[PDB]
């Protein structure tokens, strides 16, 4: 079977920019490859087919190149209706199917900024069904990359929490992301110390917020 | 006009059936490969099905002996019929003009399906409290809802800075979940009432939750 | 050839050594339908086809019998009765170049399926839309051939393979095709049974004494019973006497 | 696909009547001797029916 690598996962680029996207199949294709352009909730959108010819339509800053196992897309001077995600595909493969790159997400760039952690204990009325959710809360940061580590009475936990982010912010171009750690409430009152341990470029070491159960 | 409009999709129990229709103006489909490719949230796209304009057709694996593609000519209309449906079948579903070499230039604005059991099931409002330790952040978490989407606001609308809804994550037990925050002076704590507006329309079910500082 | 303009040539009255082909470790698809590739040799035929092309390796599988894809409907395509044998090679180091070779071309764009053994070289343009072409491409309007473009660092999948499909026609017409049919060496002095050209049969073959001409094959008696024969290979009449035998 | 039904594709003999033959040597097609390693020219005698 053939591989798509692309790379990078996500890039920071201010308007005017030049961007450059990469993809390498794993065995040569010679030129069976095109790019596309797909904004959330909208449909992907055709850029350029057979590895190095513009699409109709398509602004002509927007250029393919690469024949065999090496191609790359790139956006000579970039627009503000480009921030989208971008990703490549093998053109007629074998088996029966679409093989895509895993996707590069082209947000706006801006200086760092570190978040802001604020940790939530389960309320009593929750307590009282059966179930305590506790939420971490990572607010207004940048670059979008960050690692959230739940510690329960010092024990790293992982498998039992959920993460959710929001879209760019159209005005500070920040990120936020909330962690819900679930328990079952038994579960709960066994432990004291609660805790999301928080990583960001923003922060020169780890931030850690805590509560104890019962204070 | 060159344009693809899908419809059928809707919300449908595990084992159900489904019929996606794809009207097409412009494109004859007929004289075409036309493919089916969906994507499942935060997944990436996978391609389903493809009918040649000879009339060749083939299948993804995973569709395999449960999906039929198919057309009908006088309407120029693409159909995809879904038997034995399950879970990992959500997805929104597209209607797409294969060229091959020349890529896939043609795309529908998409459909969606969702197959599941879950029951439908109005939200749990549950406060997330200021902390008693220059601004501070409140909340409400909304668990335990079926189907999407919710809205929610701050203060009947009079209170939109720093508000942050983040997308409703699905859990285990196949119930979505969400939270809506907010930040604010801590100076404001004792003299400003926050109230979050929870609104879940299928299931008839507006919540308003007074989130207040706790007291210890 | 392009697959599209599939090459083919007619073979006919001629003798068809298959031991060249099916003994060769030179090809990499060999598959028969309706014929044993070694008991070919001792079978005639009225007419041989001989179908040639290029084509992808993934696309090698969709020459056979009721196959589907862009090859077998829209380039060539075998019968569901087909006798004949698909054979096929990897052919990367002649028909791909470092720039690409596009010289090998695949019909893309048809309306319907071709019938087997049809071939189809048109380069009309192709109506994917509503409104007509009239020569003139531009979208929904696409020019009906395709290029591989084979470069030498092809995965397999990719990479060129050169295919000949060998059909076996019978009609009732006389056949002309047939297979070797070797010999062997021949005694005098003792009792055999022969099989010489057309006639068998059981007895003592001796040195002669007559003059046959140099048309005549098979010699008769006055009771139309053979009598002596001209062996094939060596220009020498054998007298035919039937070996002894009598009562106890 | 129901596969669990063979049939003997080949053989170096036709079988005489009521002769019964479930033996599974690997019949060699070609001129290189099998050894009994399956490949090109040498095939496993049944093949299942669709
Ligand atoms: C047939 O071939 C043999 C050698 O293979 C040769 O000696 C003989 O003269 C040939 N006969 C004729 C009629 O050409």
């Amino acid at each position: 079977e053939i591989v798509m690598t692309q790379s990078p996962s996500s890039l920071s680029a201010s308007v005017g920019d030049r961007v450059t996207i990469t993809c390498r199949a794993s065995q040569g294709i010679s030129s069976y490859l095109a790019w596309y352009q797909q904004k959330p909730g909208k449909a992907p959108k055709l850029l350029i087919y057979a590895a190095s010819t513009l699409q109709s339509g398509v602004p002509s800053r927007f250029s393919g190149s690469g024949s065999g196992t090496d191609f790359t897309l790139t956006i000579s001077s970039l627009q503000p209706e480009d921030f989208a995600t971008y990703y490549c595909q093998q053109l007629d493969s074998y088996p029966p199917g679409y093989t895509f790159g895993q996707g590069t997400k082209v947000d706006i760039k801006r200086t760092v900024a570190a978040p802001s952690v604020f940790i939530f204990p389960p309320s009593d009325e929750q307590l009282k069904s059966g179930t305590a959710s506790v939420v971490c809360l990572l607010n207004n940061f940048y670059p979008r990359e960050a690692k959230v580590q739940w510690k329960v009475d010092n024990a790293l936990q992982s498998g039992n929490s959920q993460e959710s982010v929001t879209e760019q912010d159209s005005k500070d171009s920040t990120y936020s992301l909330s962690s819900t750690l679930t328990l079952s409430k038994a579960d709960y009152e066994k432990h004291k110390v609660y805790a999301c341990e928080v990583t960001h470029q923003g922060l020169s070491s780890p931030v850690t917020k805590s509560f104890n159960r019962g204070e | 006009q060159v344009q693809l409009v899908e419809s059928g999709g809707g919300l449908i129990q595990p084992g159900g059936s489904l019929r996606l229709s794809c009207a097409a103006s412009g494109v004859t489909v007929s004289s075409n490969y036309m493919s089916w490719v969906r994507q499942a949230p935060g997944k990436g796209l996978e391609w389903v099905s493809i009918i040649y304009s000879g009339g060749t057709t083939y299948y993804a694996d995973s569709v395999k002996g449960r999906f039929t593609i198919s057309r009908d000519s006088s309407m120029n209309t693409l159909y995809l019929q879904m038997n034995s449906l399950r879970a990992e079948d959500t997805a929104v579903y597209y209607c797409a003009r294969d060229l091959m070499v020349y890529g896939i230039d043609v795309w529908g604005q998409g459909t969606t399906v969702t197959v599941s059991s879950a029951s439908t099931k109005g939200p749990s409002v549950f406060p997330l409290a200021p902390s008693s330790k220059g601004t501070a952040a409140l909340g409400c978490l909304v668990k335990d809802y079926f189907p999407e989407p919710v809205t929610v606001s701050w203060n009947s609308g009079a209170l939109t800075s720093g508000v942050h809804t983040f997308p409703a994550v699905l859990q285990s037990s196949g119930l979505y979940s969400l939270s809506s925050v907010v930040t604010v002076p801590s100076s404001s704590l004792g003299t400003q009432t926050y109230i979050c507006n929870v609104n879940h329309k299928p299931s008839n079910t507006k919540v308003d939750k007074k989130v207040e500082p706790k007291s210890c | 050839a392009s697959v599209y303009a599939w090459n083919r040539k007619r073979i006919s009255n001629c003798v068809a050594d298959y031991s060249v082909l099916y003994n060769s470790a030179s090809f990499s698809t060999f598959k028969c339908y309706g014929v044993s590739p070694t008991k070919l040799n001792d079978l005639c035929f009225t007419n041989v086809y001989a179908d040639s092309f290029v084509i992808r390796g993934d696309e090698v599988r969709q020459i056979a019998p009721g196959q589907t894809g862009k090859i077998a409907d829209y380039n060539y395509k075998l019968p569901d009765d087909f006798t004949g044998c698909v054979i096929a090679w990897n052919s990367n180091n002649l028909d791909s170049k470092v720039g690409g070779n596009y010289n090998y071309l695949y019909r893309l764009f048809r309306k319907s399926n071709l019938k087997p053994f049809e071939r189809d070289i048109s380069t009309e343009i192709y109506q994917a839309g509503s409104t007509p072409c009239n020569g003139v491409e531009g979208f929904n309007c696409y020019f009906p051939l395709q290029s591989y473009g084979f470069q030498p660092t092809n995965g397999v999948g990719y990479q060129p393979y050169r295919v000949v499909v060998l059909s076996f026609e019978l009609l009732h017409a006389p056949a002309t095709v047939c297979g070797p049919k070797k010999s062997t060496n021949l005694v005098k002095n003792k009792c055999v049974n022969f099989n010489f050209n057309g006639l068998t049969g059981t007895g003592v073959l001796t040195e002669s004494n007559k003059k046959f001409l140099p048309f005549q094959q098979f010699g008769r008696d006055i009771a139309d019973t053979t009598d002596a024969v001209r062996d094939p290979q060596t220009l020498e009449i054998l007298d035919i006497t039937p070996c002894s035998f009598g009562g106890v």
